[PDB]
């Protein structure tokens, strides 16, 4: 790029013109070339940057996804996260996120808390869920039903203030013994 | 959180040199120094395209509130979109659409009433007049609120399923006492005081309209977005009136009032003028980009965490522990409800 | 490599005048000419140039022969059927090998082409061809290079262009080249496999910009675009009385510079050829407003100041320039924005026995302020002493100019006088002439309003300017309103048409078809504009009436609106994405599908939960 | 981990001239190039 001088090449710009007259275009070379260099610099820190930000954010997933499992969620790729398996690539890293995604589920009649004799029992880690007929406890992501026990719930109400009680019999494995 | 800028899509050669054949000539001496520029320029604006469907568009499908409002007793008609309104909107967006004034709006094509404006023509007329246009935002304003309304009916229905894989129904109350079971205190105590919690979440959630209404700025940081980009688009063009050493300041009188061959000088200091300052702004404008782009990204993550989802880590999601947050669009940014 | 080069190119899918033989028309000549001509044996000899083609004018003759050539630049008349009729006083007799290659395998079926270009810029006359065996048929369509052959500097007007014919006992295809942007595909070899000509479609545009023959699906800002003005107003105050330079030059006492007269002239109208033939000019450096565009100028006040000198006194006065006559009688400013004049008189500042009428000054206290006078008669002190008079150490300020007829040029007595325009903006008195147009209060118009050029629109106004207000402004410093200098009504003057184009294209490989997208500028502006070729953008997007989509983004060509709804593809702006699908095929535009529409059926008591599970492995990168 | 830096307040006007009335005014043709500095200066004053 000629800049607004006589010509773009330093070698026949002196070759051509006298030093005390080739000054003033080699000063606008000078000027020109100067501010093109400031400006690829200017605009790789910014990329660089940029890119930083990206890297310690590779960093942190890397720390977290891959040594451990985060509970914090969609951060570790789609879906409950379970590993990360890191590859590298030509100037970054490739993650693979092992997730845990549910599947099929139908419709369960719930409820909040069950009232076996005027005591309201809520479920230690789960859902009561119920078939159509017996109610019975689950856990959160997987459908596995169990007999509701004296271990599976904690009991603590009155049968009153517990919105959504639901009569219906508990066992204890005591009495038969 | 600020989540994008207006997008700007400033012509080098149209700034530097006003439909001027030797103007634009002696800029093309300039080598391809501004075709940075407008790179540059286009890369921002896919950035902050790219921001807003990081921050928002974090759905699968589209969800809907059922027909029926009772969450058990909570009371959210403030937070879910308004059938009545034609914007279907809720009550808080409103109050923030008008609370923040743009500048340039940039959806109005606006050439036309210059002509009509009768009086001094106003910001946008001028820098129409000098090649300084705003582009507008691919996402409206208008479907961005229908993505919050997935977000929020997401969250109120389904609780922190949907952000996983598929949307699993659970009652209000039941998802209340996970919440509360994942801060360490056990669900008895909700289904035992929800009525209590019931009117305490109506009663803050109520005052937080007062809140925004009565304060002069709570919107203090979009506000501040949009002043720092309608201040920076104004220097920019106010340097058009700078003679930068110069017989004068105008393209067109000084090619009608010096020949060519010594025009040229006065030409050439006003293209190295106006493009250090062309410069200047798009300098400035990569690094509020930036700083803008760092801030959607934690708007994301803050999203991605407090809604779709309980998240332990400590004053993250607001103050106290963490139990839920609703989000509502803003003009040029998310506001979060924790 | 993918150079891309300006220069004089034959525009792609142009129009060729195709002709025939069995008288020989002359054909005009400009940028250039394209010559193509497909033959059995020879039946065309050579090519005349130049202008008029007589006895008055140099011409050139490119007449071949089998054997050489006879390319020469010579003041021929006609042959009117020996060819060097009259060569006259001749030029550039050239000789070299022949430019027609001819070859036959046995059979005369290889009927090849022969393409040439000729073009005279900067003279410096350049000749290319290329010959082709035939495959099919005229002016066939695959690619070909051209090659140069002799590059001889004429350097000779050419504008008229003429061809010669054959004897003894389906050609003359013509072209003309156009100043167009090329993007031109190199092989390995250095040979040019493929061209495309970047102001043809708008993928043409779009490839061009990025330099690659592949476009990747997507949406590209390749340009802008402003409607080019059909017709333009210029209109002036409503005066016409002439200004007096005759007086300032028909005068004879002009001021010795130790007082140099200084007249005003205001409310008038200076045209400058009155100035022009009352001196046989002889410096006429204007250091203000070219003599050119004087008279398209219009200035508050202007002052003339009248004061004879020498030729190096006339170099001497000049914006802030030393010299005793410039720093103790006249001055001009450093700044000094006006023209000087200066002719030669040795007919009113001469006689025999000499005349020493006029005066100068050497001796001033200090210097002279620009645009001040210091006429006064103070003998200038040297040492300390108050003395007051003649002789030694007691010399008057001021010498006499004595001029006499017989002197060097350096000598003469020069008459100087200057113009010292201000080119302020105040409201203007001495406009030149320029004639006034009327108004085209809705049509976009170059205007020339009082030395103020400019483009725009003009509409109605009632910005209510106080009687004293005129050029105005916006909030921004952009002229925004000039009251009418005739009528005083005000006129708002508003940006021509600009906003941008962009090309929305699917993958050249999956398609070539393209959408245009004009930003923020309403289609039927455009359709007004395109209907009546004033855009500047010279590929004309087709319509079909079906093809127009008035967005927030502006306004989409090309594709049209099907109201269903997809996940995007192209982005464009404001929820509308463009994509290539099938009817077969063509380019749609619609409104975004933000995902799946899904209901969820909450209820008090109903929870769904999963009676199984998937396991899935995602990558970030 | 830093948490900020020295807080500066360059003054464009005398740093590029020394009390000097000329070169002042032929500064003020630069136009509003340098407030923007001043501006960016205090802005990131604030923000540390
Ligand atoms: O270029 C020129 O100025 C000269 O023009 C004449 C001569 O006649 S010539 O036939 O010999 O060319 C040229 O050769 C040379
Ligand atoms: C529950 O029933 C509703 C209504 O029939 C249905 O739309 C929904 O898919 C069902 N959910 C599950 C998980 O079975
Ligand atoms: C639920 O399961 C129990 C298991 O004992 C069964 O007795 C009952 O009939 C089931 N109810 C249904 C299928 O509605
Ligand atoms: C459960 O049984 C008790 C005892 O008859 C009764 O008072 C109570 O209302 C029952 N609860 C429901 C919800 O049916
Ligand atoms: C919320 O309160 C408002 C105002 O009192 C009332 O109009 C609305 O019906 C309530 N909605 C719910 C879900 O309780
Ligand atoms: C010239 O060529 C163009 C493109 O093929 C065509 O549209 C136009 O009609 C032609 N003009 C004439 C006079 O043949
Ligand atoms: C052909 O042209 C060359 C060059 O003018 C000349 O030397 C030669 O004699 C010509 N041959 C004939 C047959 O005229
Ligand atoms: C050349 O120019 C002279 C002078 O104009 C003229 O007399 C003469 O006829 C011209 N041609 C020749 C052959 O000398
Ligand atoms: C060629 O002739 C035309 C008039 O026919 C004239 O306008 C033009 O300037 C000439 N060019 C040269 C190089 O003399
Ligand atoms: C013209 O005729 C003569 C005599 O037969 C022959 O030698 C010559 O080649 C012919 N020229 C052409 C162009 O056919
Ligand atoms: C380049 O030239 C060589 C030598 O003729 C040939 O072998 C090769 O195929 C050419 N390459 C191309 C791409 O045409
Ligand atoms: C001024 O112009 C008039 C008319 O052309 C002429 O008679 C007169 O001599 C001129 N005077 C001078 C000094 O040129
Ligand atoms: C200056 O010019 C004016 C206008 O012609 C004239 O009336 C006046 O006498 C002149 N003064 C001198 C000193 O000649
Ligand atoms: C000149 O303009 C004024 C103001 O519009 C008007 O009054 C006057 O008649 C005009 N004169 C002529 C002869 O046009
Ligand atoms: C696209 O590329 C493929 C692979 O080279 C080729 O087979 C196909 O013909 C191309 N399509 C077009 C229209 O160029
Ligand atoms: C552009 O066209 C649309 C078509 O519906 C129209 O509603 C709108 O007013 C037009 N805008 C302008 C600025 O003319
Ligand atoms: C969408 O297209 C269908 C099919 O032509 C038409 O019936 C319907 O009215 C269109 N939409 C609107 C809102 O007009
Ligand atoms: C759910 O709650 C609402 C509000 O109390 C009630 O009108 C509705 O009947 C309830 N549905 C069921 C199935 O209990
Ligand atoms: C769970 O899904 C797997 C994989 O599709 C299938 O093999 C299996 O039968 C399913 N089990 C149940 C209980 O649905």
């Amino acid at each position: 790029s000629k800049f607004g001088a006589i010509s773009s090449v330093l070698n026949d710009i002196l070759s051509r013109l006298d030093p005390p007259e080739a000054e003033v275009q080699i000063d606008r070379l000078i000027t020109g070339r100067l501010q093109s260099l400031q400006t690829y610099v200017t605009q790789q820190l910014i990329r660089a940057a940029e890119i930083r930000a990206s890297a310690n954010l590779a960093a942190t997933k890397m720390s977290e996804c891959v040594l451990g499992q985060s509970k914090r969620v969609d951060f570790c790729g789609k879906g409950y996260h379970l590993m990360s398996f890191p590859q590298s690539a030509p100037h970054g890293v490739v993650f693979l996120h092992v997730t845990y995604v549910p599947a099929q589920e139908k419709n369960f009649t719930t409820a909040p808390a069950i009232c076996h004799d005027g005591k309201a029992h809520f479920p230690r880690e789960g859902v009561f869920v119920s078939n159509g007929t017996h109610w019975f406890v689950t856990q959160r992501n997987f459908y596995e039903p169990q007999i509701i026990t004296t271990d599976n719930t904690f009991v603590s109400g009155n049968c009153d203030v517990v919105i959504g009680i639901v009569n219906n019999t508990v066992y204890d494995p005591l009495q038969l013994e | 959180l600020p989540v994008s800028m207006t997008k700007t899509s400033v012509d080098c050669t149209m700034y530097i040199c006003g439909d001027s054949t030797e103007c634009s000539n002696l800029l093309l001496q300039y080598g391809s120094f501004c075709t940075q520029l407008k790179r540059a320029l286009t890369g921002i604006a896919v950035e902050q395209d790219k921001n807003t469907q990081e921050v928002f568009a974090q759905v699968k499908q589209i969800y809907k509130t059922p027909p029926i409002k009772y969450f058990g007793g909570f009371n959210f008609s403030q937070i879910l979109p308004d059938p009545s309104k034609p914007s279907k909107r809720s009550p808080i967006e409103d109050l923030l659409f008008n609370k923040v004034t743009l500048a340039d709006a940039g959806f109005i094509k606006q050439y036309g009433d210059c002509l009509g404006d009768i009086a001094a023509r106003d910001l946008i007329c001028a820098q129409k007049f000098n090649g300084l246009t705003v582009l507008p935002p691919l996402l409206t304003d208008e479907m961005i609120a229908q993505y919050t309304s997935a977000l929020l009916a997401g969250t109120i229905t389904s609780g922190w399923t949907f952000g996983a894989g598929p949307a699993l129904q659970i009652p209000f109350p039941m998802q209340m006492a996970y919440r509360f079971n994942g801060i360490g205190v056990t669900q008895n105590v909700l289904y035992e005081n929800q009525k209590l919690i019931a009117n305490q979440f109506n009663s803050a959630i109520g005052k937080i309209q007062d809140s925004l209404f009565s304060t002069p700025s709570a919107l203090g940081k979009l506000q501040d977005v949009v002043n720092h980009n309608a201040q920076a688009l104004n220097t920019l063009v106010k340097q058009l009136s700078s003679k930068f050493g110069a017989i004068s300041s105008v393209l067109n009188d000084i090619l009608s009032r010096l020949d060519p061959p010594e025009a040229e000088v006065q030409i050439d200091r006003l293209i190295t003028g106006r493009l250090q300052s062309l410069q200047t702004y798009v300098t400035q404008q990569l690094i509020r980009a930036a700083e803008i782009r760092a801030s959607a990204n934690l708007a994301a993550t803050k999203m991605s965490e407090c809604v779709l989802g309980q998240s332990k880590r400590v004053d993250f999601c607001g103050k106290g522990y963490h139990l839920m947050s609703f989000p509502q669009s803003a003009p040029h940014g998310v506001v979060f409800l924790h | 490599v993918l150079h891309l080069t300006q220069d004089l190119f034959l525009p792609f899918f142009s129009n060729v005048t195709w002709f025939h033989a069995i008288d020989n028309p002359v054909l005009p000549f400009n940028d250039g000419v394209y010559f193509a001509s497909t033959e059995k044996s020879n039946i065309i000899r050579g090519w005349i140039f130049g202008t008029t083609l007589d006895s008055k004018t140099q011409s050139l003759l490119i007449v071949n022969n089998a054997t050489n050539v006879f390319i020469k630049v010579c003041e021929f008349q006609f042959c009117n059927d020996g060819v060097y009729s009259s060569a006259n006083n001749c030029t550039f007799e050239y000789v070299s090998q022949p430019f027609l290659m001819d070859l036959e395998g046995k059979q005369g079926n290889f009927k090849n082409l022969r393409e040439f270009v000729f073009k005279n810029i900067d003279g410096y006359f350049k000749i290319y061809s290329k010959h082709t065996p035939i495959i099919g048929r005229d002016f066939p369509q695959g690619f070909s290079a051209l090659e140069p052959l002799v590059d001889l500097p004429i350097g000779i007007n050419i504008t008229r262009f003429q061809t010669l014919l054959a004897l003894n006992r389906a050609d003359y295809y013509v072209g003309y080249l156009q100043p167009r942007t090329f993007l031109l595909k190199y092989n390995e070899n250095g040979t040019i496999t493929d061209a495309v000509d970047c102001a043809l479609d708008p993928l043409s545009e779009t490839k061009c910009t990025l330099k690659s023959f592949t476009v990747e699906k997507g949406i590209y800002q390749t340009s802008n675009f402003r409607v080019q003005p059909t017709e333009s107003i210029v209109r002036f105050p409503n005066v016409t009385n002439l200004c007096p330079f005759h007086e300032v030059f028909n005068a004879t006492r002009f001021a010795s510079v130790y007082a140099w007269n200084r007249t005003r002239i205001s409310n008038c109208v200076a045209d400058y050829s009155v100035l022009y033939n009352f001196a046989p000019f002889f410096a006429f450096k204007c250091y203000g407003v070219s003599p050119t565009k004087l008279n398209d100028l219009c200035f508050t006040n202007v002052y003339a100041d009248s004061f004879v000198i020498k030729g190096n006194e006339v170099s001497q006065i000049a914006p802030g320039q030393t010299g005793n006559i410039a720093d103790y009688n006249y001055k001009l400013p450093d700044d000094f924005t006006g023209c000087v004049i200066a002719w030669n008189s040795n007919k009113l500042d001469s006689k025999h026995s000499g005349n020493y009428d006029y005066w100068y000054r050497s001796f001033r206290k200090s210097k002279l302020k620009p645009f001040e006078r210091d006429i006064s008669t103070e003998i200038y002190q040297a040492g300390n002493k108050p003395c007051k008079g003649k002789g030694p150490n007691c010399y008057f300020p001021l010498q006499s100019y004595g001029f006499r007829p017989t002197y060097g040029v350096g000598h003469q007595p020069y008459r100087v006088v200057v113009l010292s325009f201000e080119l302020l903006h105040a409201p203007a008195t001495v406009c030149g002439p320029k004639k006034s147009t009327n108004l085209v209060k809705n049509k976009c118009v170059n205007f020339n309003f009082n030395g103020l050029t400019g483009t725009g629109v003009l509409t109605k106004s009632n910005k209510k300017f106080l009687p004293f207000q005129q050029f105005g402004r916006d909030i921004v410093d952009t002229t925004d309103a000039v009251r009418d200098p005739q009528t005083l009504e005000i006129l708002d003057i508003t940006p021509c048409s600009f906003g941008g184009v962009s090309v929305i294209t699917p993958g050249t490989n999956t398609s070539n078809q393209v959408a245009v997208l004009y930003q923020g500028v309403n289609c039927t502006e455009v359709s007004v504009a395109i209907h009546a070729d004033q855009l500047t953008p010279t590929w004309r997007v087709y319509s079909t009436g079906s093809n127009v989509f008035q967005t927030r983004a502006g306004c989409l060509i090309g594709a049209e609106y099907v109201n269903n709804s997809y996940e995007c593809d192209i982005p464009i702006g404001a929820g509308i994405c463009a994509s290539y699908q099938t009817q077969s095929q063509s380019i749609i535009a619609y409104t975004m599908s933000l995902g799946a529409e899904n209901s969820v059926a909450y209820s008090n008591n109903s929870i769904a939960i999963p009676t199984n599970f998937t396991i899935s492995v995602t990558t970030e990168i």
